[PDB]
RNA sequence: CCGAGGGUAGGGCCCGUGACUGGGGCGAAGUCGUAACAAGGUAGCUGUACCGGAAGGUGCGGCUGGAU
RNA sequence: UGGGAGAGGGUGGUGGAAUUCCCGGAGUAGCGGUGAAAUGCGCAGAUACCGGGAGGAACGCCGAUGGCGAAGGCAGCCACCUGGUCCACCCGUGACGCUGAGGCGCGAAAGCGUGGGGAGCAAACCGGAUUAGAUACCCGGGUAGUCCACGCCCUAAACG
RNA sequence: CGAUGUCGGCUCGUCGCAUCCUGGGGCUGAAGAAGGUCCCAAGGGUUGGGCUGUUCGCCCAUUAAAGCGGCACGCGAGCUG
RNA sequence: GAAUGCCGGCAUGAGUAACGAUAAAGAGGGUGAGAAUCCCUCUCGCCGUAAGCCCAAGGGUUCCUACGCAAUGGUCGUCAGCGUAGGGUUAGGCGGGACCUAAGGUGAAGCCGAAAGGCGUAGCCGAAGGGCAGCCGGUUAAUAUUCCGGCCCUUCCCGCAGGUGCGAUGGGGGGACGCUCUAGGCUAGGGGGACCGGAGCCAUGGACGAGCCCGGCCAGAAGCGCAGGGUGGGAGGUAGGCAAAUCCGCCUCCCAACAAGCUCUGCGUGGUGGGGAAGCCCGGGUGACAACCCCCCGAAGCCAGGGAGCCAAGAAAAGCCUCUAAGCACAACCUGCGGGAACCCGUACCGCAAACCGACACAGGUGGGCGGGUGCAAGAGCACUCAGGCGCGCGGGAGAACCCUCGCCAAGGAACUCUGCAAGUUGGCCCCGUAACUUCGGGAGAAGGGGUGCUCCCUGGGGUGAUGAGCCCCGGGGAGCCGCAGUGAACAGGCUCUGGCGACUGUUUACCAAAAACACAGCUCUCUGCGAACUCGUAAGAGGAGGUAUAGGGAGCGACGCUUGCCCGGUGCCGGAAGGUCAAGGGGAGGGGUGCAAGCCCCGAACCGAAGCCCCGGUGAACGGCGGCCGUAACUAUAACGGUCCUAAGGUAGCGAAAUUCCUUGUCGGGUAAGUUCCGACCUGCACGAAAAGCGUAACGACCGGAGCGCUGUCUCGGCGAGGGACCCGGUGAAAUUGAACUGGCCGUGAAGAUGCGGCCUACCCGUGGCAGGACGAAAAGACCCCGUGGAGCUUUACUGCAGCC
RNA sequence: GAGCUAGCCCUGGCCAGGGUGAAGCUGGGGUGAGACCCAGUGGAGGCCCGAACCGGUGGGGGAUGCAAACCCCUCGGAUGA
C-alpha cells in the first residue's frame, strides 16, 4: 500500500531548507542547534 | 415559471430549474468580468470561519454598477438581460449613449431596447435611478443606498424590493423586504421597481448534488457529533437537546436576539421586521 | 404436418370459506341524556369543515319546507 | 340599419366612512360585557377625546315588491376589453328549425396545493358564565379560513 | 488477577449406576396378554426431524428403548463462534 | 544470583520451519580448479491493455568494457544492479532558465502587535496553465530531435533597399477558456489484393499452383490542390475606455453579406534525402538496381478558437495587433534581403520496478502516452497469438496421514447449520412473452420460454466506387448435413412471495462495525438592516460577501402522502420606562484620632445611583410534561353514565407482544408432519405516540428477518482423482521459548488439580512420522473486579476562576 | 510535522463498449382556439449493464505472513456529491 515517505525534491527544499529554516525564530534555532552539536549537514541533503 | 421535469430518475422528480426566460445574451461583457477568487470559506489564515463550504462551479465576476449617481442625466439603452452567476437576480446590460457600458440588475418587467437613465430629473419609470427624496411616497423601489454615495445595500435580491412609505426632514421612510420600518437618508439613490426573476425562491435543488454545485457542503447536525464537537453531542443512542438548543460554539438559538444593543443605527430604525 | 390430452409457467373471472373487524336490521322488559315535531325551550333543514359519550355542536354559505 | 336599459363578465386603476394597531397630545378610575354576571382589560395610565401614521376587508345613502345573467351568481367610482338582450325599420338570406344520449365548458360555500396577504370576523382550541350537568346556546380570548394569483375539488333546500 | 479463555454446538470418547432398553428375579389389588412396585445387573444399545444460540423443553414420525449423571457444568496449543 | 535489570558473548529449539506466487522445463555444445544455476544452439512452457514500448516523478553511476568471486545474491556461481579499474551523458529549435501570470507566498505605501512577530492594494516570486523556432535517416561498446547527413526554421546585432508620423511598462483589441452531444474532410493505425519485388520450398497420401512463405514505405521548403478556422468595408458625429488617441465603445448613413476577398492552420502533392523483408550465409553480408502500386476499414487524434443543446454559467498575465503621450522626426519603427551573433543547467542508466515508496533483489503501492492480429454482437472484456519480453536465484526424488487450491460422484436433495455459510444452478445475443402495485417514470433482464453450428440455393437495403465490378456493412426466404452437446473453448444474472428499517444516488470507524449510523433534496423554528449576525485573531486584518432578508448564520426534523392534539405552574428565550433588591460613585446628618491653635487625618446615617435578579405577561417544529380511586346497565361480564382525590395539564389522531412487551414460546389465525422465529390479528402498551416527529408509502439496498421453487458433497456419508506442500536425498538454515532435569500410571497427600512427596503398579537404551489430553503449555506485569486520598476524556442547576457579552 | 491522512484552493489529466430513450423540434390527428393524442426526430439523467479507474460485501487462505492489513473467489460505484 502507499507509505508515509513520498519523496519530492521541491517539497523537501521548501519545507526543511536552509531558507525556510532562516525565515523563522524557530528555524534559526534549530540551525544554531545543529551547528552548537556540530551536525556535519544542518539542512537536509536535496538534489536540485 | 419554473421548469418542471419528469420523474425519469429519482432526482428529476422533484428538481426544478428556472426558465431562464428573459435571459437575451448568454456571454458576459468580457470587460466587465473578473475573477471570482474562491475561499472555502477559509480566512487569511487559512482557518474555516464559515463551515461546510466549497466545491462549487467555477464563477467570474460580474462588474456590477451599485452607483448609478455616477452618471447623471445619461440614458442608456437595454442592450441585453443576462444570468450572474453570483447573485439570485438576473443582470441587464446598459449600452450608455455615452459609449460606456455597466451592468445593472435587472427590475422586474425591465425590457431590451428600453431606456433608463440616472439623476434627480428622472422620469419615475422602472429601471431609473433617484435620490430617494424625489421618488413619490408609496412608489417601490430597489438596490437601495443605505447612506449616500457608498452604493446600493438594500433589496437586490431576486424578487426583493422596499417601498417608501412617507418623509421626515432630511430622511425618508422605507419598508425594507424583511418588513422593518427605517429611515435612510433622502440623498440615498434607489431605483424604481422590484427586482427581477421573482420565481427564484420557487426553485426545487431536487437533490443533494446540486446544492454540491453551489458550494454547499453537507451541513453535519450537532446532535450527530460527539461532546467534545459539540452542545448536543453524545448521548446513547439519539438524543433530544437536553439543555436549551445551542449552536457548535454554545449560544443559545432558538430566539436569543443577538443585534448589539447600543448600536447607533437604532436610532434610524422605526420598527423591527414582522413574521 | 396437424392432433385428444398430458406437463411447465404466468395471467383473468366467479364461488365457498377465514382469526379478526365495520356498520346494519330486528328484539326489548335496561343505562345516559333529550336532537326533531310548538318559537320543541338555541327556529328548522342543508352542502362542507372541524369537533364532542351520545343524540349533536360550531364555522362558512345557502333554502323557508320558520313561529312572533 | 338605427337605437335602448342593465350589480352580465374580465383587466388595470382609484375614493370615502368605519374597525384594529402603532406614534404624539390631553386626562383619571374605571372600561367592557350580560337576562344578571364573571372571565378579560385598566394607576406598568385603560375607557371616553384630539391630531398623525400603517394596513386589510367590505362598499352607507341611492336601494325598491328594482335591474342583469343559462345557472352558480353580480352592488363605491373611473377607464379599457367583452357577452347576452330588447325595440323600431320591415332592407337581405330562404326552413338554414326544435330537442339533444354521449362529449365539452361553466358551476355558491366549505375544502385542497404553491405562493402572497391578514384589519375585522371566526371552525378547532382556551377560559367565564348558564345549568342538575352544559364537550352547547350567552360572554372574553383565539388558529385555520375568510382576501389576492395560479391550479384543483364539482357539491347544495345548485328551489319556482 | 507478571491470565486457570466461561455459554451452546461439532468431533472424540471414557467412567458412575440412583437402570431408559435388552437379560435374571420376588411381591401384586399377577386369569391371560399387558402393566405396577421392588431386587440383581453397566455387556451392549439408547433414532431422524420442526422451533429456538440455546442447555433444557415443547412438538412431528418412529422405536426394544428414545436413561440420568461425572470427567475444569470433559474436550477452542481439536474446530466452530 | 536474581531487579520480564543493562552491555556483550554463546547455547536450546534444530540439521527442524523456511528458501517469497503452481508461467515449467529438457538436451546438446562451450568455458572453467569447480557448473541444474554463466554463454551458445535446438526443443518446451508463460505474458502480450503486458510480464512489451515511450515519458514524468523518485533514485543517483546502478550505464559500457576489461579483470575478479571474500562478502552481498535466500542454493550454486565461472554470473550479476557485487569488488577493482578505464570509458560513457555533446542542443539557438527537446525540457527549464535569461518570458507571462494562477492559488499561494513575499511585500514599496500603509496598518497592528509586550519582544519575537501578525497583516497588507501595488510590485515581485510562484506552473505540469499561457507563450515560444526541428523533422527524417545514419553512426557508438556505451549519447543522440544534442554528433553526422539531407531538408527547414527562430531571435538578437549590424548593414542595404523600399515603406510609414515614429514612439509606451499608458488606452484598446486579442490572448480567453464549461459540460454533454456532434458535422464535414482528413491523418495515425489496421485488413485485403488474382497486382509489384524476393531467398527459396514441393515433404508424408495430394498440390508446380490465381501455391506456400516474405515485403510492398518514410521525411520533405516554396508552389499548387483539397478541407477547415479567423475577419465585414467606407463615411460622418462623439461628452465614455481616470492624459492623448486617427484606436476601441456608442449613434447615424452608404456598399457588402450562409459570397467573395484577406489571413492562419491541417492534410495531400512536392525539388530532395532516406529506408527496405523472409530466407541462408560468419550485430554484419546477401537478398536488392528490392518493390514501393490498387481497394477496403478508420479514430477518442488533426483542421479547431468548428457546430448544437444545456445550466451548475465555465483563470490570469505576457507574447501579438492597434492607438496615441512625452519625446523624436539626419531618428525611429515596419517590410524584404544580406552578413554576423546565439549564454546557463538537464541529457548515462532503472522507471508498475531486483535501481522509485514499503528495514529485504518484499505476491503490496506508483501519474501520462503507444498498446498489433483473429474470433467471440461491441469493447481497453475473453481465448490464442505478433513485435518484444519472460519461466518468477535452490534443486533432485517419492506418490503416506493431514492441509491448501482444484475436478467428479450412485440414491436422496437443505435432512446441514445460528444462516443454503460455502458451493451448485442461472449466465452472451436474437425473438416471444411478462403480475400485484405505482409517485405512471417504473416495477422489468419481472417471471417463463423458443432460437443459436455448418453447407448449398434464392433474394432485400446501405457504405466506398461512378450509377457498375470489387471491397466493406446490415438483413431476408428456402433446402439440407453432423455430433451427447452449436454464446460446442474463455469471458457473461439463480429466481419468486412476504415483513422490519432507511425515501432515493451517495458518506463512515485507513488496519475487527458499511449499518437501521452520517449526508441528502425538502419542512419548521430562530437570529441577522449591513462596518449584518456569526466565525478566526490580543490586535490589525480576514472569512461572511465584492453577498444584502427570494440573503447570510444557528438548531431540529429528513423524498413524498395524510397529519402533528392538551399543559406556559418550574427552566429557557422574548416583551414590560411601574414597584422591590442592587456595586462603584455621588451625598455628608452624626461620630472619632491628633494639635495651643488655625488645621490635618479617619469613620459614617438619610437620600440620589446600572445591568442583573425578583416581580407582571408571552412563548412548544423552545427544555420538557401528558394521573388515581369508588360506584352504576333486563343473568354474568363490562361500564356509555355519576362521584371523588390530585395536577401546570392528564396521551388526541394514528399505531401497538412492536428494532419498544417484563410476565412470554401471551391468545387466536395462517404457513409446516411438527414453527420459542415469520406473517395476520386481539390489546391490562411492565415501559408507543405525533418534527429526539406519528402513521403510511412506488422505487432503491453487498442492510436484518420469514417462506417457497430451481440446484447442489451443506448433509445422510463418504469415495476417488489432480496439482502445491507435508515425506526422503544434496545445498543454505531461522524463531518464540528455556532455573536446572536422570521429566511414567493409579490412589492418596500436599497452599485445596503432583513427572518431582507416600504407598502401590508399570517401565530395556535411542530415535523418525503423526495426535493434541497434561506440563495449571507459549504470548501479553488481566483490558473484568477491587484498591491508590493515581491519571486522563466527557457532563452539569458540584466548587472556584477565565474568555466572551451586558 | 498536512511528502501519511482530512478539508479546501489553483492548474492539468482520465472515464472501453453496450442499453434505456426525458424535454424540445417536425409532421399528422384534435379544437372556435386550445389542452391533449400518435409517429418520426432528438439525446436528457447523483439513469441501466460492464472494463480501465475508485472501492472493500460475503467466504476461504494467510497468521515467527509475500504483506506490521496481503492473496484467491465473490461483490459496490463506474458522467458524478
Ligand atoms: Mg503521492
Ligand atoms: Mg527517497
Ligand atoms: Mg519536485
Ligand atoms: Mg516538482
Ligand atoms: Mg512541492
Ligand atoms: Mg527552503
Ligand atoms: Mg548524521
Ligand atoms: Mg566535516
Ligand atoms: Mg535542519
Ligand atoms: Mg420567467
Ligand atoms: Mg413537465
Ligand atoms: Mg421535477
Ligand atoms: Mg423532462
Ligand atoms: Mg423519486
Ligand atoms: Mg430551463
Ligand atoms: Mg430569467
Ligand atoms: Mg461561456
Ligand atoms: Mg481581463
Ligand atoms: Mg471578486
Ligand atoms: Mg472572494
Ligand atoms: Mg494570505
Ligand atoms: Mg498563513
Ligand atoms: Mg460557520
Ligand atoms: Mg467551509
Ligand atoms: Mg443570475
Ligand atoms: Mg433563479
Ligand atoms: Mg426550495
Ligand atoms: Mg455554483
Ligand atoms: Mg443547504
Ligand atoms: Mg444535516
Ligand atoms: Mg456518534
Ligand atoms: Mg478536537
Ligand atoms: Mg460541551
Ligand atoms: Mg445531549
Ligand atoms: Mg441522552
Ligand atoms: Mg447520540
Ligand atoms: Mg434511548
Ligand atoms: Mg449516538
Ligand atoms: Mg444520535
Ligand atoms: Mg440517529
Ligand atoms: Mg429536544
Ligand atoms: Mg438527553
Ligand atoms: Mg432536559
Ligand atoms: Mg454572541
Ligand atoms: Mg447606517
Ligand atoms: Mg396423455
Ligand atoms: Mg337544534
Ligand atoms: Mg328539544
Ligand atoms: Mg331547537
Ligand atoms: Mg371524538
Ligand atoms: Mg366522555
Ligand atoms: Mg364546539
Ligand atoms: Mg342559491
Ligand atoms: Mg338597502
Ligand atoms: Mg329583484
Ligand atoms: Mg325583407
Ligand atoms: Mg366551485
Ligand atoms: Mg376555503
Ligand atoms: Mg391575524
Ligand atoms: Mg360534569
Ligand atoms: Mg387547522
Ligand atoms: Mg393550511
Ligand atoms: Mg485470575
Ligand atoms: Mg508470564
Ligand atoms: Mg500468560
Ligand atoms: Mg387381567
Ligand atoms: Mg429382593
Ligand atoms: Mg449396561
Ligand atoms: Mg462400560
Ligand atoms: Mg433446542
Ligand atoms: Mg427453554
Ligand atoms: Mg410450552
Ligand atoms: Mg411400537
Ligand atoms: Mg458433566
Ligand atoms: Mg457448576
Ligand atoms: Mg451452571
Ligand atoms: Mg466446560
Ligand atoms: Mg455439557
Ligand atoms: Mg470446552
Ligand atoms: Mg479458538
Ligand atoms: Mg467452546
Ligand atoms: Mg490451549
Ligand atoms: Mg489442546
Ligand atoms: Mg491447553
Ligand atoms: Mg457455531
Ligand atoms: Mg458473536
Ligand atoms: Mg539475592
Ligand atoms: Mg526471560
Ligand atoms: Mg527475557
Ligand atoms: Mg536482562
Ligand atoms: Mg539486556
Ligand atoms: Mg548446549
Ligand atoms: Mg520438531
Ligand atoms: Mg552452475
Ligand atoms: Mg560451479
Ligand atoms: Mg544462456
Ligand atoms: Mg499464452
Ligand atoms: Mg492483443
Ligand atoms: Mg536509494
Ligand atoms: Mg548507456
Ligand atoms: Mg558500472
Ligand atoms: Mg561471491
Ligand atoms: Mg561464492
Ligand atoms: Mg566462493
Ligand atoms: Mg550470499
Ligand atoms: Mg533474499
Ligand atoms: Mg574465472
Ligand atoms: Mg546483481
Ligand atoms: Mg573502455
Ligand atoms: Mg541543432
Ligand atoms: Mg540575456
Ligand atoms: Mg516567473
Ligand atoms: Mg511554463
Ligand atoms: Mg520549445
Ligand atoms: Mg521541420
Ligand atoms: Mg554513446
Ligand atoms: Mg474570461
Ligand atoms: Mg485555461
Ligand atoms: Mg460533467
Ligand atoms: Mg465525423
Ligand atoms: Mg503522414
Ligand atoms: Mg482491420
Ligand atoms: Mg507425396
Ligand atoms: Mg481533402
Ligand atoms: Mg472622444
Ligand atoms: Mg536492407
Ligand atoms: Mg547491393
Ligand atoms: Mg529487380
Ligand atoms: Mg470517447
Ligand atoms: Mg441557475
Ligand atoms: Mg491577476
Ligand atoms: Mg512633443
Ligand atoms: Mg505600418
Ligand atoms: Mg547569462
Ligand atoms: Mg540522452
Ligand atoms: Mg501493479
Ligand atoms: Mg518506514
Ligand atoms: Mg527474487
Ligand atoms: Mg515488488
Ligand atoms: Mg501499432
Ligand atoms: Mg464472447
Ligand atoms: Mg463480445
Ligand atoms: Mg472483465
Ligand atoms: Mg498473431
Ligand atoms: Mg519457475
Ligand atoms: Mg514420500
Ligand atoms: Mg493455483
Ligand atoms: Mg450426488
Ligand atoms: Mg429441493
Ligand atoms: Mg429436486
Ligand atoms: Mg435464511
Ligand atoms: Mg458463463
Ligand atoms: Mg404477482
Ligand atoms: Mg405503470
Ligand atoms: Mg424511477
Ligand atoms: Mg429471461
Ligand atoms: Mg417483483
Ligand atoms: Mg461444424
Ligand atoms: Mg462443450
Ligand atoms: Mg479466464
Ligand atoms: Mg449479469
Ligand atoms: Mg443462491
Ligand atoms: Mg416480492
Ligand atoms: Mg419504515
Ligand atoms: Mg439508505
Ligand atoms: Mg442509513
Ligand atoms: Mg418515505
Ligand atoms: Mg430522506
Ligand atoms: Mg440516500
Ligand atoms: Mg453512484
Ligand atoms: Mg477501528
Ligand atoms: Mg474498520
Ligand atoms: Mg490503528
Ligand atoms: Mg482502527
Ligand atoms: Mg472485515
Ligand atoms: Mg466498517
Ligand atoms: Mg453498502
Ligand atoms: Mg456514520
Ligand atoms: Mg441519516
Ligand atoms: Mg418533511
Ligand atoms: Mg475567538
Ligand atoms: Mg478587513
Ligand atoms: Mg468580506
Ligand atoms: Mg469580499
Ligand atoms: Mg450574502
Ligand atoms: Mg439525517
Ligand atoms: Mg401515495
Ligand atoms: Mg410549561
Ligand atoms: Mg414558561
Ligand atoms: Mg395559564
Ligand atoms: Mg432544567
Ligand atoms: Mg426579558
Ligand atoms: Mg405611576
Ligand atoms: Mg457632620
Ligand atoms: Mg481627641
Ligand atoms: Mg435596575
Ligand atoms: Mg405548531
Ligand atoms: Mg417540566
Ligand atoms: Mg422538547
Ligand atoms: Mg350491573
Ligand atoms: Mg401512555
Ligand atoms: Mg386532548
Ligand atoms: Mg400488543
Ligand atoms: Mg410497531
Ligand atoms: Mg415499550
Ligand atoms: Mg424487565
Ligand atoms: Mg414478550
Ligand atoms: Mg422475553
Ligand atoms: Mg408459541
Ligand atoms: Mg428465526
Ligand atoms: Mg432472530
Ligand atoms: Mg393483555
Ligand atoms: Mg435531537
Ligand atoms: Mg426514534
Ligand atoms: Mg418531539
Ligand atoms: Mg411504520
Ligand atoms: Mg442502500
Ligand atoms: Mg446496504
Ligand atoms: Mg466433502
Ligand atoms: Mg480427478
Ligand atoms: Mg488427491
Ligand atoms: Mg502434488
Ligand atoms: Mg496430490
Ligand atoms: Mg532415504
Ligand atoms: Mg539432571
Ligand atoms: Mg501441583
Ligand atoms: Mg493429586
Ligand atoms: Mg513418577
Ligand atoms: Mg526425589
Ligand atoms: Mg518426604
Ligand atoms: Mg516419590
Ligand atoms: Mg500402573
Ligand atoms: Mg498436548
Ligand atoms: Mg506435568
Ligand atoms: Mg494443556
Ligand atoms: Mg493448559
Ligand atoms: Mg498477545
Ligand atoms: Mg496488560
Ligand atoms: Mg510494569
Ligand atoms: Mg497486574
Ligand atoms: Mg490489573
Ligand atoms: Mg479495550
Ligand atoms: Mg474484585
Ligand atoms: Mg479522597
Ligand atoms: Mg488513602
Ligand atoms: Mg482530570
Ligand atoms: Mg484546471
Ligand atoms: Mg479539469
Ligand atoms: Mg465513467
Ligand atoms: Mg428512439
Ligand atoms: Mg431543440
Ligand atoms: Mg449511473
Ligand atoms: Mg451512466
Ligand atoms: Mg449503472
Ligand atoms: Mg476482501
Ligand atoms: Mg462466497
Ligand atoms: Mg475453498
Ligand atoms: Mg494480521
Ligand atoms: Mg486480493
Ligand atoms: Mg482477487
Ligand atoms: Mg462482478
Ligand atoms: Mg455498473
Ligand atoms: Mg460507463
Ligand atoms: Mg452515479
Ligand atoms: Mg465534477
Amino acid at each position: 500500500m502507499k507509505r508515509t515517505w513520498q519523496p519530492n525534491r521541491r517539497k523537501r527544499a521548501k519545507t526543511h531548507g536552509f531558507r525556510a529554516r532562516m525565515r523563522t525564530p524557530g528555524g534559526r534555532k534549530v540551525l544554531k542547534r545543529r551547528r552548537q552539536k556540530g551536525r556535519w549537514r544542518l539542512t537536509p541533503a536535496v538534489r536540485k | 415559471a419554473v421548469k418542471k421535469f419528469k420523474p425519469y430518475t429519482p432526482s428529476r422528480r422533484f428538481m426544478t430549474v428556472a426558465d431562464f426566460s428573459e435571459i437575451t445574451k448568454t456571454e458576459p461583457e468580457k470587460s466587465l468580468v473578473k475573477p471570482l477568487k474562491k475561499t472555502g470559506g477559509r480566512n487569511n489564515q487559512g482557518r474555516i470561519t464559515v463551515r461546510f463550504r466549497g466545491g462549487g462551479h467555477k464563477r467570474l465576476y460580474r462588474i456590477i454598477d451599485f452607483k448609478r449617481w455616477d452618471k447623471v442625466g445619461i440614458p442608456a439603452k437595454v442592450a441585453a438581460i443576462e444570468y450572474d452567476p453570483n447573485r439570485s437576480a438576473r443582470i441587464a446590460l446598459l449600452h450608455y449613449v455615452d459609449g460606456e457600458k455597466r451592468y445593472i440588475i435587472a427590475p422586474d418587467g425591465l425590457q431590451v431596447g428600453q431606456q433608463v437613465v440616472a439623476g434627480p430629473d428622472a422620469p419615475i419609470q422602472v429601471g431609473n435611478a433617484l435620490p430617494l427624496r424625489f421618488i413619490p411616497v408609496g412608489t417601490v423601489v430597489h438596490a437601495v443606498e443605505l447612506e449616500p454615495k457608498k452604493g446600493a445595500k438594500l433589496a437586490r435580491a431576486a424578487g426583493t424590493s422596499a417601498q417608501i412609505q412617507g418623509r421626515e426632514g432630511d430622511y425618508v421612510i422605507l419598508r425594507l423586504p424583511s418588513g422593518e420600518l427605517r429611515k435612510v437618508h433622502g440623498e440615498c439613490y434607489a431605483t424604481v421597481g422590484a427586482v427581477g426573476n421573482a420565481d427564484h425562491k420557487n426553485i426545487v435543488l431536487g437533490k443533494a448534488g446540486r446544492s454540491r454545485w453551489l458550494g454547499r457542503r453537507p451541513h453535519v447536525r450537532g446532535a450527530a457529533m460527539n461532546p467534545v464537537d459539540h452542545p448536543h453531542g453524545g448521548g446513547e443512542g439519539r438524543a433530544p437537546r437536553g439543555r436549551p438548543p445551542a449552536s457548535p460554539w454554545g449560544w443559545q438559538t432558538k430566539g436569543l436576539k443577538t443585534r448589539k444593543r447600543r448600536k447607533p443605527s437604532s436610532r434610524f430604525i422605526i420598527a423591527r421586521r414582522k413574521k
